[PDB]
């Protein structure tokens, strides 16, 4: 569970790594108007 | 194994919400296009007279 | 196999198997575990020291030296294996004093990543609500 | 690519804030539950870190009683039934060397050999298992990549009909402007 938990925490990482991207990219987009 | 399960509770949930965005955008383009079509034969209609 | 008891994680010396779990026991353990608990540990299903299946396989077990062996060198020796046991049992104490503090400071990690995940996505949605 | 992203990952982390009601109730652990009192005065010892009470020496080599008792014939005679113990003691030790030197050879040899049969039986379950997780990862590995070649199929179509829809909204805006000026232009003449 601990583990589990863990690369769960790691997962999230992955999560956010790609939303930070999708972010980044979206508000590139409306600079482009 | 655990992992795996969430990927699969992840794959379709992925899969429903970025189709559904594609579909809202290809009806956008829909609505957006009949208009647009629509202006250009009233334009027609202006360019007989 | 050459068997370990599912208890002891180490080779009985009067084996049983229980058929609720097809694991290997060591009887005198799993007869005392039953009387205080009423279950197979692994799964915690009911078991009974009547539904316990015996076996009488001969047992190859060897003296770890017998060079170094006599009466009052035995008991000098099982001392040591018996404060090296306590220290054991002890360390998984510990352990699993442990495990409990590292867990838990994971858990509070990844449950405020939740929180963080929410903001994002109405983050991420007003963005393209943007773009439309 | 992703070892820049896991810096920025951490960003939120950083701003966490007092909230920490956290998960591990969840299945508290019992320490107590099969717990003698004579156990629990070990682990009371070793929370101590008490040294050990050493078992006596002693006996091994007592010669005599001590002066005091030296004039006191049932203190002689235990010495005497001491010395009596340890000579049975040696009695049975080189007993116990005589069968050592010819069998122990063999067994060790036999032992050890079974040492090698645990290690090959472990390392043939090791192996199921290293192939059973990397079968596994092969499972994971087909699946996000298949997934994920339709998802970017499907991205670079939302991308391209994104782009193009609001090319066809400025385009549209081309028209409502240019349609304006001829019905001006055709209104006024």
């Amino acid at each position: 569970e601990l583990s589990h938990a863990l690369y769960q925490h790691d997962a999230a990482c992955r999560v956010i790594a790609r939303l930070t991207k999708e972010v980044t990219a979206a508000r590139e987009a409306l600079a482009t108007l | 194994e655990e992992l795996k399960k969430h990927e699969d509770s992840a794959i379709p949930r992925r899969l429903e919400c970025l189709k559904e965005d594609v579909q809202r955008q290809q009806e956008r383009e829909k609505e957006l296009q009949h208009r647009y079509a629509d202006l250009l034969l009233e334009k027609e209609t202006l360019k007989s007279k | 196999m050459s068997l370990i008891c599912s208890i002891s994680n180490e080779v009985p010396e009067h084996p049983c198997v229980s058929p609720v779990s097809n694991h290997v026991y060591e009887r005198r353990l799993i007869e005392k575990y039953i009387a205080e608990n009423g279950t197979d540990p692994i799964n915690n299903q009911p078991l009974s020291e009547e539904q316990l299946i015996d076996i009488k396989v001969a047992h190859p077990i060897r003296p770890k030296p017998p060079s170094a062996t006599s009466i009052p060198a035995i008991l000098k020796a099982l001392q040591d294996e018996w404060d090296a046991v306590m220290l054991h049992s002890f360390t998984l104490r510990q352990q699993l004093q442990t495990t409990r503090q590292e867990l838990s400071h994971a858990l509070y990690q990844h449950d405020a990543a939740c929180r963080v995940i929410a903001r994002l996505t109405k983050e991420v949605t007003a963005a393209r609500e943007a773009l439309a | 690519v992703r070892e820049a992203a896991a810096a920025l990952v951490e960003e939120e982390t950083r701003r966490y804030r007092p909230t920490k009601n956290y998960l591990s109730y969840l299945t508290a652990p019992d320490y107590s539950a099969f717990e003698t009192d004579i156990m629990r005065n070990e682990f009371e010892r070793l929370a101590a870190r008490q040294p050990i009470e050493l078992l006596s020496m002693k006996r091994y080599e007592l010669p005599a009683p001590s002066s005091g008792q030296k004039n006191d014939i049932t203190a002689w005679q235990e010495c005497v039934n001491n010395s009596m113990a340890q000579l049975e003691h040696q009695a049975v030790r080189i007993e116990n060397l005589e069968l050592m030197s010819q069998h122990g050879c063999n067994a060790w040899k036999v032992y050890n050999e079974n040492l090698v049969h645990m290690i090959e039986h472990a390392q043939k379950e090791l192996q199921k298992l290293r192939k059973h997780i990397q079968d596994l990862n092969w499972q994971r590995k087909n699946m996000q990549l298949t997934a994920g070649s339709k998802l970017r199929e499907m991205e670079s179509n939302w991308v391209s009909l994104v782009s193009k829809n609001y090319e066809i909204e400025r385009t549209i805006v081309q028209l409502e402007n240019e349609i304006y000026q001829i019905k001006q232009q055709h209104g006024e003449a």
